[PDB]
């Protein structure tokens, strides 16, 4: 994973999972922040 | 814990510890009207006391 | 043995002296255990004294156990008045049209009052669905001190927090119509807001003043758009043109079902509640109606009726209420002010889901005119078609809708983003779909 | 030519009606009668809400009242018996002024938008408590409220006062009215370190509160009690604990002083009003008018801003909600199981009467609060590296 | 606009990125019931105003 901004994240795939805990503060980072707000949803899955 | 007891030797306080019921630390949630309930988890315990 | 209930209904207005009398009440669904006994009365123009006097007058010894109210009027206040009588009588009252249907302050729990207008919360939800459909993400709210504020602000807050999209709430404004202004204090605030999409909430009369002031401020023009709840549009029969054109608002449809059909719904609800309450306790709901004296004994027992009456179903149709007394999900129509004085329908919305007709560049611009539909094809990375989450029911984040004739597909990618920035800069709206024959152009 | 401008009111007794008319005539005599004259109309309280509302639409509004005054009836029925008028006048935006309604539910402009009063609500009593809290330096307290618009409003007001400071919710405790046993909630209260308590409830509820509180011996020293006027009064007084601190609004019982003053203010407001043009008379009679009265909100605006600081009741100015400002209360103490004035509160500053301070249990002087907690309850989560 | 023009040259020539926020032209003639001057003036958010 090249960076915090990873094209691989930016290029999400159903085939390549990226996983987190719902209600983890990271999720709060995803919801509160507008700039990456699109990217949150892919993480939300699984 | 070692930090806490380090403080406890440093600080006048005495400590009793219990883990929060919810596995989550805390997050805002629940009902719509006004602002309702409070963030679930240990943080919620802190405000609740 | 024979359990005949006592009921009364009133119509105000109707644009007739000799308003259509007793059109309904004709036996339908007679199977229901209690048969209705109906007394119908009409009164021409509304008053607190006239209505209070008449409703108590019909109460007399008559002992009516239910009332339905209906009006030609645009008046907000009426519902509350009848509600007050209900609080006093503990006699159920509901209304099928106009002002009674128009929203009101949160009803006293002990009190029994119902409205066939939509819930404030529901309406706010529909307003949000409308904004999401056109993907207008950034918006502000102008409100007034009229009841339901903060139930509305809260409802918007709840509805907004949950969604993934990076929408922006810019400002919320609370201005008292009371302490009416020399200051044009409303002008002084309203002038501040820069946001493109505005939700307004107030009494029918207040909307006029706020709009004249907005016309002075320059808020009605050119790219800004306004969205409104049931109250302002009211009947929709009469429309001061002080309201700007392109004004967007939701209301109940007259065309789908006429007022007598609606009254039939009300009667059906009252007698169904009576039948269910009967089935439970085998007990007559009938009670002494007279307001002047103390409320009749065992009327205090009536609470359970409300408990029974909240959800009622007949004709394969649900009347289910909400704790506030608005019906849970009446069918609703998305309406716009067509050029000139027309209120012309744009959308239909029901239960969970909403459907709207126009594709693109919705809604006579001085700088420029018409609308542009666009076609594309899927290629990676540049134009990517994705299947939208079925649970969500509509596209998420950067994804913009595109349709393919063969089903809604969600397009996002390089072309989508470049197009999006371009649309933002040149300021026009557009409809996007997918090509069928031959993808990128081919010569045979 | 003279013009007769009517006023209307609902009052407890015919004697008070005569007092009303007398005050009105004093207003006429002392202000230009050539330009304008004031006329008085009034009616006794009716048994139900409905007879009275009908009275307003028929007996009063037919006289074209520019404003209405209202007072609590001789035997209070439920509460907020002057609820209907605020609604009824409100339709036409006719300003209403209550004399005796200290009820808080009228403070929200939304539901009652025509309502003004010559007395502050029970919620505004918190102004005292903050000042009280301010003097004694207890930042830590506990709040016990009944669950209703009244209690919740009190909580909102006090918390809003605290918001200027770092927000202080030391603890807050909500109970629902009509509940005879409150013991568990107080058991929860003792655990909280802060030893000072403040409560708002109805008399009947307060009986239960003190009854439950005495069982757990929270009435003892090291604990402080602050309360509303209603709490010290009635059956609640009988079961009340010693050393409690209490409040009584001045001239709260008297309608008449408030009558003379309210009418004086109305007169000043009108005479100030007619200085303005594009005025319209209020609707003649309830019948046939579905429309509001455009002047009414303006009349409200001037009337809220209407000064005239010299009055029989005290200083007069009105807050945003139309509630009165700078009212005066008399602090009360329970010494020897009897009510005594330890001090009196007027304006924004408390005043200390010569009488000795009493605290609950035996104290010559004992301002004690907050104790200290010798224990820390600690919480954690299951995270592998640090736990 | 000669004022505007002079400012445009003076402000423009300099390397610095100062910002002109609004320029407002209102006729004192056709005196206002509308408070059109209030309606324009209320809008501007800038800290420093040349009149
Ligand atoms: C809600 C209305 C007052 N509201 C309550 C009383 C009702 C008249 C009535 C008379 C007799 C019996 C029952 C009811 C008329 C409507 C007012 O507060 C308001 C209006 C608009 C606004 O921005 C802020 C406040
Ligand atoms: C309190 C009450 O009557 N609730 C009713 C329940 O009795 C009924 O069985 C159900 C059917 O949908 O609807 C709801
Ligand atoms: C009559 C009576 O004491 N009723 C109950 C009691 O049984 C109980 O201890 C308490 C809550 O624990 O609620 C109270
Ligand atoms: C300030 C004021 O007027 N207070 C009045 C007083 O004049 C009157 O004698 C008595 C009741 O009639 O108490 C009250
Ligand atoms: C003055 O009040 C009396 C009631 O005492 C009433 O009869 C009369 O009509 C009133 N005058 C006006 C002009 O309203």
């Amino acid at each position: 994973i090249t960076g915090i901004n990873d094209p691989r994240l930016r290029n999400p795939s159903d085939k390549f999972i990226y996983a987190t805990v719902k209600q983890s503060s990271v999720d709060i980072y995803f919801r509160r922040q507008v700039e990456l707000s699109t990217m949150y949803r892919h993480m939300e899955k699984h | 814990v070692d930090l806490l007891i380090k403080l406890a030797r440093e600080m006048d306080f005495t400590y009793e510890v219990h883990l929060v019921a919810d596995g989550k630390f805390g997050t805002q949630e629940r009902v719509n009207n006004s602002n309702a309930a409070a963030w679930n988890g240990m943080m919620g315990e802190l405000l609740s006391g | 043995k024979h359990p005949n209930m006592d009921i009364a209904v009133i119509l105000v207005g109707t644009t007739e002296e000799v308003a259509i009398k007793d059109v309904h009440e004709k036996d339908d669904f007679h199977h229901l255990p209690v048969t209705p006994r109906v007394e119908l009365v009409t009164m021409q123009e509304s008053d607190p004294k006239s209505i209070i006097t008449r409703i108590c007058d019909l109460m007399s010894d008559k002992k009516v156990q239910g009332v339905v109210f209906g009006d030609d009027t645009d008046q907000e206040a009426i519902a509350q008045i009848l509600d007050f009588i209900s609080v006093q009588t503990l006699t159920p009252i509901l209304g099928i049209h106009g002002g009674s249907s128009m929203i009101m302050a949160d009803k006293e729990e002990a009190s029994m009052f119902f409205q066939f207008g939509p819930s404030i919360e529901q309406q706010a939800s529909v307003m949000l669905n409308i904004m999401e459909e056109y993907d207008w993400y950034i918006f502000s709210i102008v409100t007034t001190y009229f009841p339901g504020y903060q139930d509305f602000e809260n409802k918007v807050r709840s509805t907004i927090e949950n969604s993934f999209v990076g929408w922006e709430l810019e400002e919320v404004i609370h201005l008292d119509m009371s302490l009416d202004d020399i200051d044009s204090k409303i002008q002084n605030q309203l002038c501040k807001l820069q946001s493109p999409v505005i939700l307004l909430y107030c009494t029918k009369e207040e909307a006029t003043y706020i709009f004249e002031v907005a016309h002075s401020v320059g808020l009605t023009g050119y790219g800004f758009t306004w969205i409104v709840p049931s109250l302002v549009a009211g009947d929709t029969d009469t429309v001061p043109d002080e309201f700007p054109t392109g004004l967007i608002s939701v209301s109940y449809d007259e065309w789908d079902y006429d007022l007598p059909a609606r009254v039939r719904d009300g009667i059906a609800i009252i007698t169904t509640a009576a039948s269910t309450m009967l089935s439970e306790h085998n007990s007559i709901p009938q009670s002494k109606s007279s307001c002047n004296n103390i409320q009749e004994s065992r009327v205090y027992e009536a609470h359970m009726l409300k408990r029974y009456l909240i959800n009622v179903t007949f004709e394969g149709r649900d009347l289910s209420f909400s704790e506030d007394g608005y019906q849970m999900h009446p069918k609703l129509v998305i309406i716009l002010l067509n050029q000139e004085r027309k209120w012309e329908r744009v959308g239909k919305y029901k239960d969970r889901s909403l459907k709207m007709w126009p594709v693109f560049d919705l809604y006579s611009e001085e700088h420029k005119d018409e609308h542009l539909s666009i076609v594309t094809l899927e290629e990676a990375p540049f134009v990517i078609v994705e299947d939208v989450d079925p649970l969500s029911g509509t596209c998420m984040r950067n994804t913009v809708p595109c349709r393919k004739q063969i089903i809604k597909r969600c397009c996002k990618g390089f072309c989508i983003d470049i197009l999006k920035k371009i649309a933002k800069t040149v300021k026009f709206t557009y409809d996007l779909y997918l090509v069928t024959n031959g993808k990128h152009g081919k010569k045979i | 030519d003279p013009k007769i401008v009517n006023i209307g009111a609902v009052l407890s007794t015919k004697k008070h009606e005569q007092i009303f008319r007398e005050a009105v005539n004093q207003a006429n005599f002392f202000h230009f009668t050539r330009k304008i004259q004031l006329n008085a109309t009034s009616v006794t309280h009716r048994p139900n809400a409905i007879q009275m509302a009908l009275s307003v639409c028929e007996d009063l509004i037919s006289s074209q009242v520019y404003a209405i005054l209202v007072s609590h009836p001789p035997a209070p029925t439920d509460h907020l018996t002057p609820t209907p008028i605020s609604y009824t006048a409100g339709f036409y935006r006719i300003p209403v002024i209550g004399l005796t309604t200290r009820m808080s539910i009228y403070s929200d402009k939304s539901i009652h938008l025509s309502f003004l009063r010559t007395v502050p609500p029970y919620s505004h009593q918190a102004l005292v408590w903050f000042e009280m809290m301010r003097l004694f330096n207890w930042n830590h307290v506990i709040l016990i409220v009944s669950d209703d618009h009244e209690g919740r409003a009190a909580q909102k007001k006090l918390e809003t006062l605290l918001e200027e400071k770092e927000s202080k919710a030391d603890k807050v405790l909500q109970f629902e009215p009509g509940t005879k046993n409150l013991t568990a909630l107080l058991l929860e209260a003792k655990e909280l370190e802060a030893r000072v308590i403040i409560l708002s409830a109805s008399e009947d509820d307060a009986t239960a509160v003190y009854k439950s509180a005495a069982m757990l011996d929270m009435t003892g020293a090291g604990y402080v009690w602050l309360v509303g006027e209603r709490e010290i009064s009635g059956s609640a007084l009988r079961y009340a604990p010693d050393g409690i601190i209490g409040l009584q609004l001045i001239n709260g019982k008297n309608e008449s002083a408030h009558i003379s003053d309210a009418v004086a203010v109305v007169a000043q407001a009108i005479h100030e009003l007619f200085e303005m043009e594009q005025i319209t008379d209020p609707p003649r009679g309830c019948v046939g008018n579905t429309n509001i009265w455009k002047t009414g909100p303006l009349f409200k605006r001037v009337l809220m801003s209407s000064k005239y600081p010299d009055g029989v009741t005290g200083r007069i100015e009105f807050n945003e909600d139309g509630d009165r400002k700078f009212a005066q209360y008399s602090i009360m103490n329970l010494q020897n199981r009897k009510l005594v004035q330890v001090g009196i509160f007027d304006g924004s500053y408390i005043i200390q009467n010569d009488r000795k301070i009493i605290w609950p249990g035996g104290e010559t002087e004992r301002p004690q609060g907050y104790q200290m907690s010798t224990r820390l309850k600690i919480v954690t989560i299951h995270q592998e590296p640090f736990v």
